This record gives C-alpha cells, sequence and structure tokens, in this order.
RNA sequence: AGACCUGAGUGUGGCAGGACUACCCGCCGAACUUAAGCAUAUUACUCAGCGGAGGAAAAGAAAACAACCGUGAUUCUCU
RNA sequence: CCAAAGAAGGUGUUAGCCCAUUGAGCCAUAAACCUGAGCGCCUCAUGAAUAAGCGAGUAGCACUGUUUGGGAAUG
RNA sequence: GAUGUGGCCUGGAGGUUAGGACGAAGCUUAUGGCGUGAGCCUAAGAUGGACCGGCCUCUAGUGCAGAUCUUGGUUGGCGUAGCAAAGAUCUAACGGAGAUAUACUCAACAUGCAACGUUGGAUACUGGAGCGGGGAAGGAUUUCGUGCCAACGGCACUCGUACACGAGUUGUUCGGAAACUGAGCACAACGUUAUAUCGUUUUGUUAGGAAAGUGAAGGUGUGUCGGCGGAGCUGUUCGACUUGAAAAGGGGCAACAGAGAACCUGGGAUUAUAUUCCAAAAAGAAAUUGCAUGUGGGA
RNA sequence: AACGUGUCGCGAUGGAUGACUUGGCUUCCUAUUUCGUUGAAGAACGCAGUAAAGUGCGAUAAGUGGUAUCAAUUGCAGAAUCAUUCAAUUACCGAAUCUUUGAACGCAAACGGCGCAUGGGAGAAGCUCGUGUCAUCCCCGUGCAUGCCAUAUUCUCAGUGUCGA
C-alpha cells in the first residue's frame, strides 16, 4: 500500500457527528418529535449517521432527515425509536 | 493536562491509540460546550487538546514511517518499496546519472590515466 | 430558481458567510489599520453570477 | 429596438465558471474555456498579453510545494545523521 | 511435433505529457515606418505565432586562416 | 572618559560614552566539498622496467525559392 | 530671430561658512526696505513644531495663463428647471420625542406648522390576458422574527427588499442523477501539419482494422432433488467450480418541456418548510425495489 | 432704503505645501541556486476561545515534531509552571501531516455522480450460543488512461511468412 499513514477506526464517528443544535425549532422537535438536531459532516451519509448514533450514544435511530443549509454545513433530523427519549439523550449529551 | 511529548515515545501502538481516542471525545464534548453558551474555563482547554490530539498522531505516523523503512530496507524488499517511503530529492535528481555511472571509464582512458597521471610541479 | 449545482451552492455559501462587518475588537488591536469591511456586498448593487 | 429593449432580451448563459481556473469563462456551448483553454491539455499562453501572463504566472497563487522543495535544495537535502 | 521471422495479449520494472520561458536553441514570420510618392529595398532574417533545454545555452578539437620569418579547437573583449 | 570600536539604527529635541551594533575568539556539525590525487583495513583493478583502410542518394551539378556584405550565386 | 549678463529662481552633489526648542521648513500680509527687473531681505503671526541659510564649484525630471491640455476640488446658473402616464383618499382611536411646545398682555381663533405606522369604519381601484395563486431562465438570503433610523428607498416614514442580531430549506415514491435516445459534440484510432491548438468520427456507426475477457452446449467436482434394486451404489433434474459453439462495426457525452418515473389525502404541523414534518390507535391508508426466513407446491 | 461692491479681523468649506518614508526604480555582487505522475504551477473549499478581509496552515488545519533561544503573547480572554527540560515566545530545519481538484491519468461532469478488481470496516435481518457470524444496503484504502522502453525462473498466442517433421 502506498498510504501508510495511520487510521483509527474508533474515532471515524467523531468526524460524522460534529455537535448538536439548540436553536427554538430544534428544542420543539426534541419534545413532541422525540428528534434530535446535529450539524454533520458534509460529505457523511444518512446510514453512517444512524451507525455514528449508535456508537456515540448507543440509541437507536429510526429515521434520519438531512438538509444542506445555506452556509454550507449539513443539519440532521434524527428521530430515536420510541424506546429511547430524547429528553434524556440530550441531557447525557450536555445541550438539556 | 495535556499529553507530554516525551511519554508519547514510550508507549505502544495500541496506547496511543487508546490514548488517541480519549482526547478525540474529549474535544467533542467540548463541541457542545461551544454551541450550549459554555463557560470560558472550558472553551480554553480546547486548543490544548487539539494540539494533544496532533501530538498523539505525529508520534504515531513517525513510528509507523520509521518502522516501515527498516522493514523494506531489507535486502530481498526494497525495489518493493511504496514511492511514499522512498526518498523525495527532486524528480530531476532521481533521473540523474549517479556519481559511480557518471564516472564510468573505457579500458583505454583508465590505462592512459595511470601511465600519464597528473603530477605536482615548481620552477625555481 | 430550484436547481443550482452542489458547488455552486457551495461558493454562494461561502460569499454569504463574507458577508459581516468587522468584530469591534479588531479595531482596538496595537496596529490596526481596518475599519469597516471594504469587500461588503449586497445583491442588488454587485453580483456574482455563480 | 437596439439597445434597451434588447437588453432585455438576453437570456441564458454563454460562460460558467471554470473548473481549471474559476474564471467564469468556460463556453457553455463549445466545452471549453477562454481563459485557460481547458480541457486543453496546455493553459493559454500568449506574448501579447505580458499582462495577463503575469497575472496567472508561478507565486501568483499559494506554492505550498514550491515552498518546501526550495528550502530542501537551499539546504542541500539535509537529513538526519 | 518443433523452430525462427514477423506481429499481438497480459503480468513485472520504468519513462513522456504540465508549469516556467528574462537569457539561449530550432522553425515560422508581418505591417506601421524610411525612401519626402511607391512596387525592389528598409523596418527585419525584428514583433506576433509554434516547438525545446540549462544554470547558462549554443559552439568547439580544422575537408581552419593565410600567402608570412608563417599562425593553430571553441567562445568572448578592444580593434 | 573610550577608540584596533566616530558606523549611518533605536530611544519623548541634534548621542562615540542610554540601548543595539562595530573585533579577536568560543561552541556545535547528515551527506557533499577541500587536505603528500588527507589517512588505515578488506576487495577489485592497473602502470613501469605489416600490410590495409578511415563515415554515399553524401558531396557536387541543374532548376526554383529564400537568406547573406558575399558580388557569373554566402549558407 | 541671434547673442551677452560676478543676471534672477528650483531639486540634488563636492567644498566652505553659518543658523535653529530663547523656535527650522512650510504658510499668512494696507510688514516695510532694496533692485529698471527676474527677485532678495527684514518685521508680525494673538502660525507652525524640526530642520536649515549664505558663498564657490558641479549637476539636472530646473521657472506656466491658456494646449476643446491632465487629475483633484470649487463655482454662477440656483433654492432655479423641475419631482404632472398607471383615477384616491377620508375619518376616529391607539402608538410615537415627533405636542394642544408661548416673556409680558392674554378665555379660546388671530403665536408649534406640516408630516408618520397599526387597527376599526368609509370610499374607491385592479376586474380572472388581475398591483391573484404557482414555476423555468436570471438573481442568491432579497425569506422569517426581534431590534433599530447614521447613510439609502430622488417627498416622507415611527415603515422597508435599508442596517444589526438571531433563525429558517427535512423525501424509498416530487425534479435531477443512477439509466434512454435526438439535432449534434469529439476521446481513442488513423491521417495531416515546420507546429495539433487540424481533419475524419450515425447514410449501422471508429480505426489497414488482431479494440468481444461474454459465454450455448459438453467433460469434470459440489450442493438441492428424482427413480431403480440391494443409510450407502448406479443413472438423472436444477443451481455453484473447473471445454468454446455464436455474438461484425472502440469508449463516452448531449433533453430539469421529447422517452422514463413505485404516494396521497387529513392535521391544532412553523415566526419562516412540507405530496419532504406527524410514531403505536404512527391521523393514517398504500404502492414499489433488494435481500432473506418460514409456510404451501414443484425440482 | 434694499440688493449689490470694496477692504480688514475672525470663522467655514476645501486638502495644496513643508517636514516625515518598513515603498518604488536603477546598478553591482555571492552560490553543493532551478518545479512536476514520489502528482507541480494554478484554481476551490476549510481551519482561531473570540476571526469579515488579509496572512499562515490542511480534518494533526493562525499549526504537529526537532534544534537552538530563555519568559512571553496580548484587543479581550484563557493558560500546569514561573520555569534544566518535559508546555512560554521567537528563529531555523532534518521528522511528519497535507481536504476537492488541476498535466490529472478507472469512466464522467453546471452530477461533490457511477464502475471493475483486491484488501478492510460497520452491520438492531436472518442463522448460532446478550456472545459469535452475517445476506441486501452502506463507508474506507490500494490498483485500474494512452503511448513508448525494458523485461517474462524464460508467460499465452496469430500468420495460404520462411522451413522442418
Ligand atoms: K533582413
Ligand atoms: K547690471
Ligand atoms: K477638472
Ligand atoms: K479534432
Ligand atoms: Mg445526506
Ligand atoms: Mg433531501
Ligand atoms: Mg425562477
Ligand atoms: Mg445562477
Ligand atoms: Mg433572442
Ligand atoms: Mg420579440
Ligand atoms: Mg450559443
Ligand atoms: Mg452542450
Ligand atoms: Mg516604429
Ligand atoms: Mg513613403
Ligand atoms: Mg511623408
Ligand atoms: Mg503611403
Ligand atoms: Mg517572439
Ligand atoms: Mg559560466
Ligand atoms: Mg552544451
Ligand atoms: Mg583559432
Ligand atoms: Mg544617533
Ligand atoms: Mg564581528
Ligand atoms: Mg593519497
Ligand atoms: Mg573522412
Ligand atoms: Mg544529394
Ligand atoms: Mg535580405
Ligand atoms: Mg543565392
Ligand atoms: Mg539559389
Ligand atoms: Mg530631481
Ligand atoms: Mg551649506
Ligand atoms: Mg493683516
Ligand atoms: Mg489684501
Ligand atoms: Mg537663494
Ligand atoms: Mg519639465
Ligand atoms: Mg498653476
Ligand atoms: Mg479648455
Ligand atoms: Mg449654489
Ligand atoms: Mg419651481
Ligand atoms: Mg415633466
Ligand atoms: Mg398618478
Ligand atoms: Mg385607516
Ligand atoms: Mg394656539
Ligand atoms: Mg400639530
Ligand atoms: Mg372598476
Ligand atoms: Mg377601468
Ligand atoms: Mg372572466
Ligand atoms: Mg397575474
Ligand atoms: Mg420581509
Ligand atoms: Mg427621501
Ligand atoms: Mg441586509
Ligand atoms: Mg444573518
Ligand atoms: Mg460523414
Ligand atoms: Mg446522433
Ligand atoms: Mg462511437
Ligand atoms: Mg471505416
Ligand atoms: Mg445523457
Ligand atoms: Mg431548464
Ligand atoms: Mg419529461
Ligand atoms: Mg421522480
Ligand atoms: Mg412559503
Ligand atoms: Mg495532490
Ligand atoms: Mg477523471
Ligand atoms: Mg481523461
Ligand atoms: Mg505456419
Ligand atoms: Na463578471
Ligand atoms: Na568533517
Ligand atoms: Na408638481
Ligand atoms: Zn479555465
Amino acid at each position: 500500500s502506498n498510504r501508510v499513514t495511520v487510521e483509527s477506526k474508533d474515532i471515524a464517528a467523531f468526524n460524522v457527528i460534529r455537535y448538536p443544535l439548540t436553536t427554538d425549532k430544534a428544542m420543539k422537535k426534541i419534545e413532541e418529535n422525540n428528534t434530535l438536531t446535529f450539524i454533520v459532516d458534509s460529505r457523511a451519509n444518512k446510514t453512517e449517521i444512524k451507525k455514528a448514533m449508535r456508537k456515540l450514544y448507543q440509541v437507536k435511530a429510526v429515521k434520519v432527515n438531512t438538509l444542506i443549509r445555506p452556509d454550507g454545513l449539513k443539519k440532521a433530523y434524527i428521530r430515536l425509536s420510541a424506546a429511547h427519549d430524547a429528553l434524556d439523550t440530550a441531557n447525557k449529551i450536555g445541550l438539556v | 493536562h495535556h499529553m507530554k511529548i516525551k511519554d508519547l515515545r514510550e508507549k505502544s501502538k495500541d496506547d496511543l491509540l487508546k490514548t488517541l481516542t480519549e482526547y478525540k471525545k474529549e474535544l467533542s464534548q467540548l463541541r457542545v460546550v461551544q454551541q450550549t453558551g459554555g463557560a470560558e474555563t472550558r472553551l480554553g482547554r480546547i486548543r490544548p487538546i487539539r494540539k494533544s490530539i496532533a501530538r498523539i498522531l505525529t508520534v504515531l505516523n513517525q513510528n509507523e514511517r520509521s518502522n516501515l523503512k527498516m522493514f523494506y530496507a531489507d535486502r530481498k524488499l526494497r525495489c518493493k518499496t511504496p514511492k511514499v517511503l522512498r526518498t523525495k530529492l527532486t524528480h530531476r535528481r532521481r533521473l540523474a546519472l549517479k556519481e559511480n555511472e557518471k564516472n564510468r571509464k573505457t579500458s583505454r582512458q583508465m590505462r592512459q590515466a595511470h601511465k600519464f597521471p597528473k603530477r605536482v610541479y615548481a620552477v625555481k | 430558481g430550484r436547481f443550482k449545482p452542489l458547488a455552486v451552492k457551495k461558493k454562494y455559501a461561502k460569499k454569504m458567510n463574507q458577508n459581516k462587518p468587522v468584530p469591534y475588537w479588531i479595531r482596538l488591536r496595537t496596529g490596526n489599520r481596518i475599519k469597516w469591511n471594504e469587500k461588503r456586498r449586497h445583491w442588488r448593487r454587485t453580483k456574482l453570477n455563480y | 429596438t437596439k439597445g434597451t429593449t434588447s437588453m432585455g432580451q438576453r437570456h441564458g448563459r454563454t460562460h460558467i465558471l471554470c473548473r481549471r481556473c474559476g474564471r467564469n469563462s468556460y463556453h457553455v456551448q463549445w466545452e471549453r474555456c477562454a481563459a485557460c483553454a481547458y480541457p486543453r491539455a496546455s493553459r493559454r499562453r500568449y506574448n501579447w498579453s505580458v499582462k495577463a501572463i503575469k497575472r496567472r504566472r508561478t507565486g501568483t497563487g499559494r506554492c505550498r510545494y514550491l515552498k518546501v522543495v526550495n528550502r530542501r535544495i537551499a539546504n542541500h537535502f539535509k537529513t538526519p545523521k
């Protein structure tokens, strides 16, 4: 192989999920829709966002909706399964 | 509360890789602090953590390249060395005649040089 | 309109992020020469045509 | 008539952004750039515009690698013992 | 059967393409202008155009000058 | 008062002596470079004490074209 | 038009001799004196704040009133020409600093005018080929909320497509691509050109042109079956692994209105998105691919 | 009268002049001084606690490492130590990193698109005893343009070419 750089497999999910959003719209979706809002890698995937959510937060996502914002960033609307509570994981994440 | 370069160099690959994960996780938690207000003491920790990740990766890549260099330094595997590990120099210098080839001589040229060597002399 | 290439959309995104005034603390630096952003853009004055 | 009224008859684009130089000189229909001649392998370079040559020559950009190799040459490719 | 001649396929190891281009090497190559007009001429074996190198390039070891009591690869300087 | 240092910058007015400069000298060095063609070892190379030919679609020449100070023709 | 001038002036150089924080250069003048003049010098600054004068010689990008001269600024015209197509606004209340804003005299008018936004009424216009509701091209945050009124919206604004801050664009089925061909393009190939940055390249179709790596059937092993006679054996069907029929004419782009294409209602679901969001009674009802498992039936 | 005119003192508008100069122009010199498929020049995105431009840098992103040097940087803030060093800051450079592209070269392209090989990774279906394994789907690495040269433990072939069996 012509590529010899060491790449860690346990840190890929940290690039996929960057940070949550705490806007007024984002907080509304947590309560009535069990949905978390995140800024994700702009080249990331809906399938890969689901896997990253499992690794980083040990929650199961039933649906991921993505959009590329007008400022160039990619935002993900992640609905967690009814087994998990979005408010509870939001407290664990630290956004409350 | 960062990583010092001295103790990173006596760690193994697994301990370095394990340490890299903890700092990546800590940085990701600090990104949440950036968005949701955040105390200014915590925001001052982002740069030290980011440099620690760079230090860990620097040691990992330095060790890997040095190891692969002596692995392919063997007699039989030298010709199969990846081009990323070969000496860079310059495109022209790599293709230029080496000193050994540039200095090649014919049999007649060698005999002439030995028969009539250049001398050292002076005039009174 | 609705259609644009993603590369065009990303160029317009960068122009949007650059269309900001100078932060106030910049003007308080020791050897500062910047008073206002001289490359401010308005959609009615100058066009980008991406 | 020609003039103000015909200015409103101008629709579409002749040129879009070029992948190689980003100059908005890529002829959409002819599929080539008026500024750098992309996708031709060699660029446009004419001595009747020395001013245009100086706008695009080496050193007008970043020289990300040329800076490094110049230092290596100036230091005779120094390597550790 | 096989050979060797010609020509293919693939594996293995390499090289070319682009940039720069002040100076240098090869080609291509105008006109304005001057001639108190203008066509040969001049501008000029120049500009523009197309190629190719290097720290220089090109040239270079006599199928050379001379006509002398002879000189002695190439390049450059005064003349 | 210094000067083998007057040297031209800085410092709140015009500075040899307020600061930095201005010299012998000291320390450290991938390779390369220079030095009884520096100096050892192994290996490998190496010096000294009878006739024949010599560059062919080449040189010439003719016509045309071009270039040259080169003119019954310089390339 | 020629020439002369111990003739004048400007920026620098080699010399010489001076001045300046007790104030250099520059600038200002009913500051006078000197010179025929170019100019020189002094005075004052209720100017300035750090350099600079004389004389000899040297030197040059060395003297401005005009070139429809160049650049910057200013200026009368001049509070002038005008700001007249698209019919139009009125009223009360609320909001706002934008008022009912006052020496004397004085009951109110004759001394704070004129102008704003919102809401309710009134009146009118657009009149479905609309100052209606959605899209393409083009634009790219103008969208939304809050705040704000220096500049800008040629009058005005408390308003704004202005400014500031903070938000907003959610798809298995919608459009595109994946994945069609068209007028066409021109990579490869070949040829040409001193030079490829030239030409050919859909009239079924590249190239003097060996451009197919795909594979019927077999043979040979494996897996799921079948039948026969005595869990195995022979033969056999069908999928996986290892002999070669026939398939001429390289690789690609070009349609967001042609071809193609599996979703459509309800919502109390937004400040701004929605056949894109809604979560167990999904408000819900479907349709479609790709894999699988089990059941039923064949092999 | 009023407009208007002239002079002087003081103001405004307007930015000349002088002094200042980390800039330009011109001349001269010194070199183990000359890029790129080991992917250049150029172009595009991004990166700071705070960061629009510019500068520097590349997901290790106003920088990692190593040598010196010796206490800062500085608008604010933050910061173990007040420092032999392991963490100040500068300077230099041997070790590294180096996103999308571009000669750009797997195929394309107003498409952050789509492949064929070969390595991996994650896999809540299914099988297995929450552990293993893992279909479809998804993510990442490397190879894969054309031409030419050399080569083949002496690789596989073609020709009513020339022979020979
Ligand atoms: K000539
Ligand atoms: K006189
Ligand atoms: K003017
Ligand atoms: K062509
Ligand atoms: Mg997505
Ligand atoms: Mg979407
Ligand atoms: Mg539109
Ligand atoms: Mg557009
Ligand atoms: Mg038209
Ligand atoms: Mg018409
Ligand atoms: Mg057209
Ligand atoms: Mg087209
Ligand atoms: Mg002329
Ligand atoms: Mg003439
Ligand atoms: Mg004439
Ligand atoms: Mg004439
Ligand atoms: Mg030329
Ligand atoms: Mg030389
Ligand atoms: Mg030579
Ligand atoms: Mg000679
Ligand atoms: Mg001084
Ligand atoms: Mg010294
Ligand atoms: Mg010796
Ligand atoms: Mg001869
Ligand atoms: Mg001949
Ligand atoms: Mg001639
Ligand atoms: Mg001739
Ligand atoms: Mg002739
Ligand atoms: Mg001058
Ligand atoms: Mg003097
Ligand atoms: Mg006066
Ligand atoms: Mg006067
Ligand atoms: Mg004088
Ligand atoms: Mg003049
Ligand atoms: Mg004047
Ligand atoms: Mg005039
Ligand atoms: Mg006026
Ligand atoms: Mg009027
Ligand atoms: Mg009018
Ligand atoms: Mg009207
Ligand atoms: Mg009303
Ligand atoms: Mg009143
Ligand atoms: Mg009133
Ligand atoms: Mg009507
Ligand atoms: Mg009507
Ligand atoms: Mg009607
Ligand atoms: Mg309408
Ligand atoms: Mg609005
Ligand atoms: Mg107005
Ligand atoms: Mg705005
Ligand atoms: Mg904003
Ligand atoms: Mg034809
Ligand atoms: Mg066609
Ligand atoms: Mg074709
Ligand atoms: Mg044909
Ligand atoms: Mg197409
Ligand atoms: Mg369209
Ligand atoms: Mg259609
Ligand atoms: Mg569709
Ligand atoms: Mg809307
Ligand atoms: Mg690269
Ligand atoms: Mg490509
Ligand atoms: Mg290509
Ligand atoms: Mg034969
Ligand atoms: Na333009
Ligand atoms: Na030495
Ligand atoms: Na009027
Ligand atoms: Zn271009």
